[PDB]
């Protein structure tokens, strides 16, 4: 089945790069690192106040 | 209503210690392109200074 598997993985690997480019979310857990690390400064920024 | 104190030239582009009706602190003064209103004086950043 080796043209078979080349296939199915070619076609894979395809659908991965349709997931990333369109959704935002699949990436959450790094976006979700830089927001917690951007809020921690600007709260502590705004204690300056 | 300011007290008895003389002002001094405005040097552009260079770090020096200012005073502005009595708000004070050190900077580089430049040019700038924000549009104050008209009775506004000071502008402040997030942090609270000017």
């Amino acid at each position: 089945n080796q043209k078979l598997i080349a296939n199915q993985f070619n076609s894979a690997i395809g659908k991965i790069q349709d997931s990333l480019s369109s959704t935002a979310s699949a990436l959450g857990k790094l976006q979700d690192v830089v927001n917690q690390n951007a809020q921690a400064l600007n709260t502590l920024v705004k204690q300056l106040s | 209503v300011c007290g008895p104190k003389k002002s001094t030239n405005l040097v552009k582009n260079k770090c020096v210690n200012f005073n502005f009706n009595g708000l004070t602190g050190t900077g580089v003064l430049t040019e700038s392109n924000k549009k104050f209103l008209p009775f506004q004086q000071f502008g402040r950043d997030i942090a609270d200074t000017t």
